[PDB]
């Protein structure tokens, strides 16, 4: 219920690292070379700024699995990457990262861009660095891309990037629209600083500053004076009346922020800044309360999963022994219709939950809720086979996409990531067959293997072609046998009339007929 | 058994005969109430109200064993879970009567077991069709054509039970001078095929139609205009070929199918042909997960008296043409997951008198629905009670009926 | 209304201050029925920061044995207190000192107990009253033995968990601490040890009233003041941002990159200013006021606030003499507080911060009342009824344990019970999640109604949950019930019940299933322990023997599989039948 941007700026200013990074950067500027040192238990990588630079602007040399090549490739400037390559700081940090737990990369202008790119390379790896990485670069150029910014956004590494820019600094402002900001950008002023996390808010602030007539060429001395006065601001307080103080907390906080950044409350540009600060903070219901409502919705949906489990048990107990997957594929009883009702209700609920998870109306640690992970795992184990059975029933013969190659709900991907977040499963030998199949795509792979075997028996008569097909089916049947031995498949797979049994019989007959045994 | 005869005598012919013919239905299979009153009307010419009164008259007796009566919510509500159970001794009493055998007549015909072996009447063509107004043929996989000639000089009612697959249409329909009732049921676990449908197309006096679990024949102009048909019910029948037949306008060929019933059927990609009819009076599409949008060209069906929906999750919501029917008096919408913000917009739907929603995801209704002055018999669910109250404030005739959902395992068995 | 609010008269404050100075030379003050205890303050570098501790914030986990019922009932974590102050407590507690003997003698005569002190002499007094509260108040709560604790300018000694426990026990009302507007004695502890180690001995020597307290190096005093102010500002800003603030991942990252003092104000601090007196109860707002009041106003004030605080460390005499002569305002009860805070000198940002804290307290109590209203609804009671009157009695009639019936059955009953259990678990998990994030009052666990309802819910429902868990063979997929898969709602209910019964479970099916298979000598010892636990449970009522002693019970089958020798040894033979 308060414009915390000023509070966040004050928190970051009061931090000793705010002054330590500035001191390290000044020492590096005096030295002119890469400075590695440890102050107050924290190590700072201080890359000196390079005067000459031309930031005009998959990667064989650069290892950044976070670039998100699937989305339009991020246009990283040629100068920044060519510098990162040519200073050869990689060997240096690898021989310096040994036995370190906390590191705060520091830089200024081009040095700040170097620090930001080095950090981005550090976190954008297959394995995250053991040492915690932070960025305190100030004055760095706005170089970047919308794709790169959104990649850092979904990577949840924007918070690790903190940048301080003065109200009169032009180096970040003088950039092309192709360079999109990412991370936390703070617009420090003489009176106070304001933190802006939203990329759109930062872009709007940059635009309004460009329209503003700010003329300060010697930005280094301004940065020094600003860090000094901000470090020594907590000692002396002020009235902070903000002229006519509004009764409303939101308006009063916004006006205080506007006064802190220098602009007058009644100034026209000050009024625009007031409006953008008002629009900066999103007004939604508290995520903690929404978590409880999601818990209640999960409790309400749970009986539908109980009824779908009851249907599965009844289908298993059926005398036909056809298999609940095959029973759902051959929908002739109203039970299939109502169980489709239940599964569609579950799918709708879980899609809503995942969508709201993505949009951030919930605590960031929602996936780490343990209970939600187990609920998602149970849902996936009890629903997805039926979803793929329905898809295959509605799948035309010409529709060869199957379920492995696309046509898989994104909710299942997110659930798979959440189960990737669980502890290591205990390798306890199952006394009896598992209640549900551990693999959530086993049936689709079985369907693909059935298609391959049918192709073999109606094509590839050429022994070698058939032989290659047999070589294709043998690893899958070996995998299935291993799954059976560990008892990771329910009784439906072992059903006499089950698709798996018929497929195995056809495989045995084909092996006998070609004489491919052993 | 003697008390059964006494009770039959107590019932006057108007009801006694109705019962006797009702006992001729498959004993193991359930009997729909709508089908029962249909055959009762087409045989004894009793009105619908008289048929309902006779149903009650049998109900007070222990002979009738109705499944349930959830249609009590409103008279507008159509027959719901009203299947009736009878006694085999009661059918044995009909056999003990041997009215067909005693009079050597083709009326009151029944053969149990639905055995392929046809009766002595079919044998050596001993089927003396003295009077065939009543016809109940129970068959399994034997030739529907039978092994004799059934001219049916006077046969207003006919039924047929079957199973297996790839069946054929018997020429008895073509031989029949007149007939008004036709019932075919397939007991197999797979949809059944039909051949030679032109035999049933020879006659143009049929008045009722009811089929189950059979591949429906195409709706071409080969069928002679059925200007006396008024009822059409489809159960578990894939209509992929027979539908999308808008080239042949159903109304233009015949005023047949004034009311239509679809249940537990899929592959209904479109519905243009259904809405192309001009003589339709009632429509009920239930248990169809293959419907996404009701066509906006429903202005042809302007006499529609009731529209009922029971199961259609893919349907996003109701269209805006719902409030364009001055004859729509009853609406049912339940068990529809995708019904968020149901656009009833019942400002021009004042004809609507009763609205039922056992369970729904309705999230919002226009103020026009509150303007509706005839929103009585509101069988609403537990949720959306605030909105019913809002409507109650403007129109106190709401007559709300909060629906408490119950859960049973009876759905688990068949 | 200061006396009405705190229960302390001004004459008692005068006696407390007099005894505080007198004890400078554990001094007892037999002033009528009231017994005033005053601890001698000390001014040494080791006193504020214990050399043994290595952290920048001297702390030690309070032992549960010496300090029972101070740990948070949830999560089972204890609070932290200053190591040197705890050492002073344990030194005074020693029988040779006879302080505890004097307290016992005073209590045996029903004489009122008052603990007082200034600075160090005070900080300890607060610990000693907490010790006496847990010694006597919790065992037999009574008005006559209710103690009082008044101290002048004491450094913060309690953590957030300590304040939460103090509030939960409703013992915060007995604590009243007087703090001058400009006084570094309570504000020093909110600072890093290393940040102030350079000038700490100098300022401690100057602050000593017993010492000459002269030749103060302004430079060193100014440096110490600047470091303390900076650290306190950082702590206060972090606290207010954490309590109500956005960009939580950002705060998480710097919290991973920073080290801040965890000590939080506890009790009822009362502030003092020539214009008016002000008392607050909100712990979070106490730190905000502590930071904001001591903020600089003008250049003339600067370099004088350090000197002013140094002199005001011993200026409490004038405040005590003129306590009655000053207007009193209760900040919590006061509706319009802008004028009062302006008189206190708190800037606009501090006013808005404390107002936000008060609003968040209002939201907390509103959530408590909403949860109470939801619980009072009949539907939840009906749902409990269903389980206790249709499912269980029918299973008893069916000669099958309701747990065993839950395992294998087709009756809709089982389905209805499953649905009811799911619905109840959803609401209880809602309440548990609300309680986890401290969105409910610290006393929400306190009232007997909620804990009784939770205990009944656990005892009625948990067998159904374990039946569902073991029936689906998830034990062979993740592990035993106790190791993993136990909802923490039942654990929290058990913890609350244990805490409630400390002063004056129903999941036996879990281990019973665990014992199934792999019989051994260690298993049969576990069988005897189980038998004893089942006996004491049916004595307590967590499990009901008759529904378990049925012929069709799974326990019965397991006992049948048990060798006849342990059967002969066991005493439950006649009960089993
Ligand atoms: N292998 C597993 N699969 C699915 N969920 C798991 C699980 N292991 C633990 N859980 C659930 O995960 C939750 C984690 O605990 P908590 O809710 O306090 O954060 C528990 O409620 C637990 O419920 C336990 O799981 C049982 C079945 O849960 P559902 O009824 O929700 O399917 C419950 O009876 C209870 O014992």
């Amino acid at each position: 219920r308060f414009e915390t941007s000023e509070l966040q700026a004050s928190v970051m200013i009061s931090t000793p690292l705010f002054t330590d990074s500035w001191s390290s950067c000044n020492t590096a500027n005096c030295n002119g070379s890469i400075k590695i040192h440890d102050i107050a238990g924290i190590t700072y990588v201080a890359i000196p700024a390079v005067s000459m630079i031309q930031l005009g602007n998959v990667t064989g040399d650069v290892l950044f699995p976070g670039l998100s090549s699937d989305e339009p490739l991020p246009m990283v400037d040629a100068a920044i990457l060519k510098l990162f390559l040519q200073l050869k700081i990689k060997e240096g940090l690898e021989l310096e990262l040994l036995g370190k737990k906390l590191v705060v990369i520091t830089g200024h202008s081009t040095g700040g861009a170097l620090a930001a790119f080095t950090a981005l390379w550090l976190l954008s790896q297959s394995s995250p660095p053991s040492f915690r990485v932070f960025c305190i670069t100030f004055g760095s150029p706005l170089l970047g891309n919308q794709s790169l910014s959104t990649s850092i956004s979904r990577s949840r590494l924007a918070h690790n990037f903190c940048h301080v820019v003065s109200i009169h600094d032009l180096v970040p402002r003088s950039s092309n629209e192709q360079f999109w900001p990412f991370g936390t950008y703070l617009f420090c002023s003489d009176k106070g600083g304001v933190c802006l996390d939203n990329a759109g808010s930062v872009r709007l602030m940059f635009n309004i500053l460009n329209t503003t007539a700010t003329q300060n060429t010697e930005e280094h001395q301004r940065y020094g004076h600003y860090v000094f006065t901000l470090s020594h601001m907590f000692l002396k307080s002020r009235s902070f009346l903000g002229g006519s103080i509004p009764d409303n907390s939101y308006q009063a906080g916004v006006a205080l922020a506007v006064e802190a950044l220098g602009f007058s409350n009644d100034d026209t540009s000050g009024v625009l800044v007031k409006e953008c600060i008002e629009t900066a903070t999103r007004i939604v219901r508290a995520p903690i309360l929404r978590s409880a409502e999601l818990a209640n919705e999960l409790a309400s949906v749970l009986p539908a999963r109980l009824e779908i489990q009851w249907y599965k048990d009844r289908c298993d107990a059926s005398e036909e022994q056809l298999g609940y997957y095959d029973f759902f594929k051959r929908y002739s009883l109203k039970r299939d219709f109502k169980v489709n009702m239940s599964r569609i209700r579950l799918a709708k609920f879980w899609d809503t939950v995942i969508k709201m998870v993505e949009t951030n109306e919930l605590p960031f640690d929602f996936h780490l809720g343990k209970k939600w992970i187990y609920a998602s795992q149970f849902y996936q184990l009890l629903a997805e086979p039926l979803d793929i059975a329905n898809f295959y029933k509605n799948r035309d013969i010409k529709t060869g996409g199957h379920y492995l190659e696309g046509n898989r709900p994104k909710r299942y991907e997110v659930i798979d990531k959440w189960q990737k977040g669980v502890k290591v499963p205990e390798e306890c030998v199952r006394s009896r067959y598992a209640s549900t199949t551990q693999d959530t795509c086993f049936w689709a792979k079985l369907e693909q293997a059935k298609e391959w075997l049918d192709e073999a028996r109606k094509e590839s008569s050429d022994p070698q072609r058939r032989s290659l097909l047999r070589e294709k089916i043998v690893p899958f049947e070996s995998y299935a046998n291993t799954l059976v031995t560990k008892k990771e498949v329910s009784l439906d797979v072992k059903a006499k009339n089950s698709s798996y049994s018929v497929w195995e019989a056809n495989l045995k007959e084909f092996k006998c007929k070609m004489g491919y045994e052993n | 058994f003697a008390h059964m005869e006494e009770s039959l005598e107590n019932l006057d012919p108007k009801i006694r005969d109705c019962f006797l013919d009702m006992g001729a239905f498959p004993e193991d299979k359930k009997i729909p109430l709508d089908l029962l009153t249909s055959v009762w009307v087409e045989r004894h010419d009793i009105d619908e109200e008289t048929a309902f009164s006779f149903v009650l008259r049998l109900a007070d007796k222990n002979l009738l064993t109705i499944v349930n009566n959830p249609r009590f919510g409103d008279v507008h509500i159509g027959y719901y879970d009203v299947f009736v159970t009878q006694h085999d001794v009661l059918r044995d009493l009909a056999l003990h009567m041997s009215n067909r055998v005693d009079v050597n007549r083709r009326e009151r015909l029944l053969m149990p077991k639905t055995e392929p072996v046809l009766p002595r009447e079919w044998e050596k063509n001993k089927d003396e069709p003295f009077d065939a107004k009543i016809v109940s043929l129970h068959t399994g996989e034997m030739d529907e054509m039978n092994w004799f000639d059934m001219d049916l000089p006077k046969a207003e009612v006919l039924i047929l039970n079957f199973s297996s697959d790839n069946y054929v249409l018997p020429p008895f329909i073509g031989k029949m001078s007149r007939l008004r009732v036709l019932v075919i049921i397939n007991n197999g676990m797979s949809p059944a095929r039909l051949h030679g449908f032109s035999i049933f197309a020879n006659l143009a006096k049929l008045r009722s139609l009811w089929l189950k679990r059979v591949h429906v024949p195409e709706l071409t102009s080969c069928t002679i205009p059925l200007k006396n048909l008024h009822k059409i019910h489809l159960i578990f029948c894939k209509v992929k070929n027979s539908f999308v037949q808008t080239s042949f306008d159903i109304s233009k060929i015949f005023p047949s199918l004034s009311d239509l019933t679809i249940d537990h059927c899929d592959d209904l990609l479109e519905l243009k042909s259904i809405f192309g009819i001009t003589s339709l009076n009632s429509l009920s599409i239930t248990n169809c997960p293959r419907i996404l949008e009701l066509p906006k060209n429903l202005s042809n069906v302007q006499s529609l008296e009731r529209l009922r929906l029971y199961a259609c999750p893919e349907l996003i919501s109701l269209p805006v043409e719902v409030c364009e029917l001055p004859c729509l008096k009853y609406v049912d919408i339940s068990q529809c997951v995708s019904l968020v913000s149901l656009p009833e917009k019942f400002g021009k739907l004042g004809s609507l008198e009763k609205i039922d929603m056992r369970e729904c995801s309705l999230l919002g209704l226009p103020s026009s629905v509150a303007a509706l002055v005839s929103l009585r018999h509101v069988i609403c669910d537990e949720e959306t009670s605030s909105m019913w109250e809002m409507v109650k404030k403007v129109v106190p005739e709401l007559c709300i009926e909060v629906a408490k959902k119950c859960f049973t395992v009876d759905w688990l068995d068949d | 209304a200061f006396e009405a609010l705190t229960g302390i008269n001004g004459d008692l404050i005068t006696r407390s201050w007099s005894a505080s100075k007198q004890a400078y030379l554990y001094h007892k003050e037999e002033a009528g029925a009231v017994v005033i205890f005053a601890f001698q303050p000390s001014f040494s570098e080791k006193d504020f920061f214990d050399p043994d501790n290595k952290s920048s914030f001297g702390e030690i986990k309070l032992n549960r044995v010496q300090f029972p019922c101070m740990r948070k009932i949830g999560k089972g974590d204890v609070a932290t207190v200053n190591e040197a102050f705890l050492k002073n407590l344990e030194a005074i507690i020693d029988p040779r000192t006879s302080f505890q003997a004097s307290v016992e003698m005073a209590v045996r005569s029903r004489k009122q107990i008052v603990f007082t002190g200034h600075s160090s002499g005070g900080a300890t007094a607060i610990l000693a009253t907490v010790w006496y509260l847990e010694k006597y108040f919790i065992r037999n709560p009574n008005v006559y033995l209710e103690p009082r604790c008044v101290t002048f300018g004491a450094p913060l000694v309690g953590d957030s968990i300590f304040s939460h426990a103090l509030g939960r026990e409703k013992w915060s009302r007995f604590f009243v601490n007087f703090v001058s507007r400009f006084d570094i004695v309570p504000r020093i502890m909110l600072a890093r040890k290393a940040s102030v180690e350079e000038t700490l001995p100098h300022v401690l020597a100057q602050l000593d009233p017993r010492k000459s307290s002269v030749q103060e190096s302004e430079q060193r005093i100014t440096e110490f003041y600047t470091r303390v102010m900076r650290d306190t500002s950082t702590v206060a800003n972090q606290a207010v941002c954490e309590l109500t603030g956005s960009a939580e991942a950002f705060l998480e990252t710097l919290s991973s990159f920073l080290e801040l003092s965890p000590y939080r104000p506890a009790g009822t601090f009362v502030f003092s200013t020539e214009k008016r007196l002000v008392a607050v109860n909100n712990s979070d707002a106490i730190l905000q006021m502590l930071f904001y009041t001591s903020q600089a106003s003008d250049e003339q004030e600067w370099s004088l606030i350090p000197f002013r605080s140094i002199r005001d460390h011993h200026s409490y005499e004038e405040l005590v003499q003129s306590m009655g002569k000053k207007l009193f305002n209760h900040l919590d009860g006061e509706n319009s507080i802008e004028s009062t805070l302006n008189d206190l000198g708190v800037s606009t940002r501090g006013r808005q911060y404390v107002q936000a804290a008060l609003e968040e307290e209002k939201k907390r109590v509103e959530n408590q009342k909403k949860i109470i209203q939801v619980i009072e609804q009949e539907r939840f009671l009906k749902k409990l009824a269903w389980i206790e009157d249709e499912y269980k009695p029918k299973c008893q009639a069916h000669k099958n344990g309701y747990y065993d019936s839950f395992k294998v059955s087709n009756e809709e009953n089982d389905f209805k019970a499953n649905v009811k259990r799911a619905e109840l678990a959803g609401v209880f998990d809602e309440v548990l999640g609300l309680m986890k994030k401290c969105q409910l009052p610290d006393e929400f666990e306190g009232d007997i109604d909620w804990i009784k309802l939770a205990t009944r819910y656990r005892r009625l429902v948990e067998p159904l949950d374990i039946a569902n868990y073991h029936r689906h063979l998830k034990n062979e997929d993740t592990g035993p019930y106790m190791k993993r898969g136990r909802p923490t709602r039942y654990i929290y209910a058990q913890r609350g019940y244990e805490h409630y019964i400390l002063k004056p479970g129903s999941c036996f099916w879990a281990e019973v299933e665990e014992l199934k298979g792999k019989p051994y000598e260690e298993v049969e010892v576990r069988v005897k322990t189980l038998e004893g636990m089942l006996g004491e449970w049916i004595t307590d009522g967590e499990v009901d023997d008759k529904e378990i002693f049925l012929e069709g019970s799974t326990f019965r089958k397991w006992w049948i599989t048990l060798p006849k020798n342990h059967k002969s040894h066991s005493p439950l033979r006649d009960y089993m039948m």
